């Protein structure tokens, strides 16, 4: 299970580290009280108003799905609770951990 | 002659004598709806029928006596033929104070015991010493105790050596029973049914529902269910006064999921409340009260004090008071205490019986000593030198 | 210019390796390879069975009082418990008796060829 | 929406927290001295003058404050833009707006 | 085993390291080879932090953010874990089985190594 919030950037904000970050859907609009790494993850991949993303919330993982004012924007609760299944083969496994940053060899051979 | 005990709670008034049992009184006068022109006094609200509507006269602001006139009214229905029948003149009085009581208070309390009423000798202490007293009594060989003493309208904790009192480390919280029941009415006003003139069922409520959670995530995922697997959720039913003259809670096997019944019985519907609460004791900040909870002001009163005495603190911690009454208080404060204490250090909480009347036993207690008379102020001592000597004497 | 392959998997399977603490032994108890450039003959041959510490020397200096301060240059119980200070000493011996092991464990092993060695060996 | 500044949100939170004090809700019935305010002047109680009522007050809890929902109590992962107040879901943001938003109904 | 209560290094560079573990067990001070300092700091260790430290090896292992720190911002990207249960000192007496293989391969290449032919190999 993981914490997925998708929604339409209104305001982003960043202070010398404080932030605040205020997401909307068709249905509610949502102020968010930043910390060090969302901060981080929202500077590295640049984020502005208007912007539709979706954000992993334990790992930070943003990914920008189009802008809106082009995608339309979502429309039920921001922070949705979901089921997320994966099926990882064995030579999977067997490769991400073989060694660091092991994983490539599942694209590249190389294994 | 004889001893008279008072521990002149904000809320309740623990008021018997030395040679005999005590009694629960309300210290607050009573207006209602149904009497044109009465007022009714301490423990006279028994006789009224419709306690819905109840206006509470209370002598008590933020737990320090504010309000003189009604006092004086409570005491002389408690001291009167009625109640009592106390001879001034040849009886002694151990009543209670508020911690850091102000001296212009204190100053009124001398003046009304040693002149309105002449009694023969005043010993005013804290509630908290006559509980030290009466713990050491119990315990012989401790040296050192911690005293919870979460009331009607604060919640104090104090450290106590043998036979003197940590002022230095005492600390407040201000959350009480009172702060308990008008959240309580808060939100059933906002959510449910207004009840904010329902005082008195509210209160009845918060004794009979509420209780304290070990595990608030888990509790507040199983009330957010619905079925049966909502096992935190009950139904209340408010008393009427017309047929049902008490409170009371529907069994599970009667309980309808859809809300609606055909008797119609104004029905009250808690599922998070039950542990909400309770738990602003333990974590202030929840409602939006900047201030620690009891087991971290616990610690904190115990690690300003020397290192020595420390393990001493931890292992007789004593909780005192109304709110001590809630179920699973004991088992909450006791882990969350282990958890912050240092592990070499043993921890042991201790609930009462009766925490209510924890104080009044420690006063008859002192009051059956031998060294009982050395505490007292004596009237005669009072003419000429009592002023300075109760602030002397008593060690408020 | 393309955006990177985004490849998910469970977050239980990078933890596949992962194994706690207290359920792997110490690997460093073999590890000789190591010793290269870090661990000398001298350090493992002279030294060492020399000056290794013993339990009665590290109970000694333990139990002793701090030694006196450096002379500076010259130009020439009420409260108290038997149980609690019981398990302090308890706990102080299992610390000097674990201070004892793993000092006698990180120097066990001898380098297969030292530093002196591949120093002479190692030309310009 | 309109927004609040800090001095609102700060005076809403002193005058519920200041409600939870009160002793009754309604007036007397009978409808026909002083208050703690003027015994603390009148004490004239200064801090750091050894142990009073003021240096007795707890201090600042160290773990970090939960958000609630202003509506039926659950965690509420959700701050509204133009008060400050806490919720949890669509229906409650609603409620939050039209009963206790902006003005104080 | 347990949260970060306190880590403050004791200066004579550093003499030794006190740190202060939490668990629903108690509370336990302990006195740190100066040599754990650079790991702790690696691994970004600081107050309210879950971590482990081998007695042995004076590994640390920084394994998220305790849970009762979850709600001191309304999103941060990082991992909330539960406090450890038992008492902040475990002991375990184990018996595990290693081929003279595991020995060959663990010392035919060398694990880590802070040198840059180290870290390019
Ligand atoms: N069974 C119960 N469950 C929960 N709360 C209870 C119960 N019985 C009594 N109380 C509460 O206990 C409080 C009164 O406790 P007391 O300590 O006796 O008050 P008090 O000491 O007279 O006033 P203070 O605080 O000393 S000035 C009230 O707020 C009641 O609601
Ligand atoms: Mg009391
Ligand atoms: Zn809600
Ligand atoms: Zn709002």
């Amino acid at each position: 299970e993981t914490e997925i919030i998708e929604g339409e950037v209104v305001e982003i904000q960043i202070d010398r580290k404080v932030g605040k970050l205020t997401l909307k859907t068709t249905e509610m609009e949502t102020i968010y009280d930043l910390g060090t790494k969302m901060i981080e993850s929202l500077t590295k991949d640049k984020v502005q108003a208007g912007d539709v993303i979706t954000i992993d919330k334990a790992t930070g993982k943003i990914s920008k799905l189009g802008r809106s004012f082009f995608v339309q924007c979502p429309d039920g609760e921001l922070q949705k609770r979901k089921e997320v299944v994966h099926t990882v083969s064995l030579h999977e496994i067997d490769v991400i951990n073989s060694r660091t940053q092991g994983f490539l060899a599942l694209f590249s051979g190389d294994t | 002659m004889t001893t008279l005990v008072l521990d002149n709670g904000a809320y309740n008034a623990k008021i018997g004598y030395s040679h005999e049992n005590v009694s629960v009184i309300p210290n607050c006068q009573f207006r209602s709806k149904t009497a044109r022109l009465k007022t009714f006094t301490a423990n006279q609200i028994d006789e009224i029928k419709d306690p819905s509507g109840l206006f509470y006269i209370l002598p008590f602001q933020k737990g320090y006596l504010v309000n003189w006139d009604v006092q004086r009214q409570v005491w002389d229905y408690l001291f009167g033929k009625e109640m009592y029948q106390v001879d001034f003149l040849d009886t002694n009085i151990i009543i209670t104070e508020p911690y850091f009581n102000f001296t212009s208070i204190q100053e009124s309390m001398n003046e009304i015991l040693f002149e309105e009423y002449q009694f023969q000798a005043v010993l005013r202490v804290n509630a908290g010493a006559l509980s030290a007293h009466r713990y050491f009594r119990d315990n012989p060989s401790e040296l050192c105790c911690i005293i919870v003493d979460s009331g009607y309208s604060f919640t104090h904790i104090v450290p106590y050596c043998r036979s003197k009192k940590k002022k230095e480390a005492i600390i407040r919280i201000n959350v009480g029973g009172k702060l308990l029941t008008n959240h309580l009415k808060e939100i059933i006003s906002y959510r449910q049914l207004h009840v904010m003139d329902e005082t008195h069922v509210i209160n009845q409520v918060k004794e009979d529902v509420c209780y304290v959670s070990q595990d608030f995530y888990r509790d507040m995922d199983i009330a957010k269910l619905k079925g049966e697997e909502n096992t935190v959720m009950i139904d209340y039913v408010l008393p009427d006064f017309s047929t049902i003259k008490k409170g009371f809670c529907k069994p599970r096997e009667e309980m309808v999921l859809s809300g609606k019944y055909k008797s119609g019985e104004q029905i009250l519907r808690l599922a998070n409340e039950r542990f909400a609460v309770p738990e602003i004791l333990f974590n202030p900040s929840d409602i939006g009260i900047q201030e620690m909870g009891i087991p971290e002001a616990i610690v904190y009163s115990i690690q300003n004090l020397p290192e020595e005495m420390q393990p001493h603190f931890f292992k007789n911690i004593v909780l005192t008071g109304g709110n001590s009454l809630f179920p699973g208080f004991r088992d909450r404060v006791y882990s969350e205490v282990r958890c912050l204490t240092p592990t070499d250090y043993d921890v042991s909480v201790v609930l009462p019986e009766n925490p209510i009347t924890y104080a009044w036993e420690g006063g008859k207690l002192i009051s059956e000593n031998d060294d009982f008379e050395d505490m007292v102020v004596t009237r005669e001592d009072y003419e000429e030198n009592g002023h300075s000597v109760c602030e002397e004497k008593f060690d408020i | 210019i393309t955006p990177g392959i985004c490849f998910s998997t469970a977050s239980l399977v990078l933890r596949a390796t992962d194994v706690h603490p207290l359920q792997r032994i110490d690997m460093g108890r073999f590890d000789l390879i190591g010793l290269e450039g870090r661990v000398s003959r001298y350090e493992a041959d002279t030294f060492l069975p020399r000056h290794r510490l013993s339990r009665r020397v590290l109970l000694e200096v333990a139990t002793a009082p701090d030694p006196p301060p450096r002379p500076k240059p010259v130009k020439m119980s009420p409260f108290y418990l038997d149980s609690l200070e019981e398990k302090r000493k308890r706990q102080r011996s299992e610390r000097l008796e674990r201070i004892f092991q793993l000092s006698e464990a990180h120097g066990a092993l001898a380098p297969v060829y030292g530093t002196e060695v591949l120093d002479f060996c190692t030309l310009p | 929406r309109r927004v609040l500044d800090r001095a609102a949100r700060q005076r809403r939170i002193n005058r519920q927290l200041e409600a939870l004090e009160n002793d009754n809700f309604q007036d007397d019935p009978h409808a026909g001295r002083k208050n703690f305010q003027a015994l603390l002047e009148e004490q004239n109680l200064s801090v750091a003058e050894g142990p009073n009522y003021l240096t007795a007050c707890a201090g600042p809890p160290s773990r970090p404050q939960r958000p609630f929902c202003a509506v039926c109590g659950f965690p509420s992962p959700y701050t509204c833009v133009s008060c400050g107040a806490r919720y949890c879901t669509v229906r409650c943001l609603g409620t939050h707006q039209e009963t206790r938003c902006l003005k104080w109904t | 085993e347990g949260e970060v209560t306190e880590l403050t290094p004791c200066e004579t560079t550093i003499s030794h390291v006190i740190i202060g573990l939490k668990t629903a067990k108690g509370t336990k001070q302990l006195k740190l080879d100066p040599s754990i300092f650079e790991s702790l700091q690696k691994e970004r260790v600081e107050a309210g932090d879950v971590i482990y430290i081998e007695a042995n090896s004076g590994a640390v292992k920084r394994q998220g953010r305790c849970d009762t720190y979850a709600t001191e911002f309304d999103l941060e990207a990082e991992e909330y874990v539960p406090l450890p249960k038992g008492d902040v000192h475990k002991k375990k007496e184990i018996i595990q089985d290693v081929t003279l293989h595991d020995l060959d391969v663990a010392n035919a290449r060398p694990q880590g190594g802070q040198d840059i032919l180290s870290m390019m190999g």
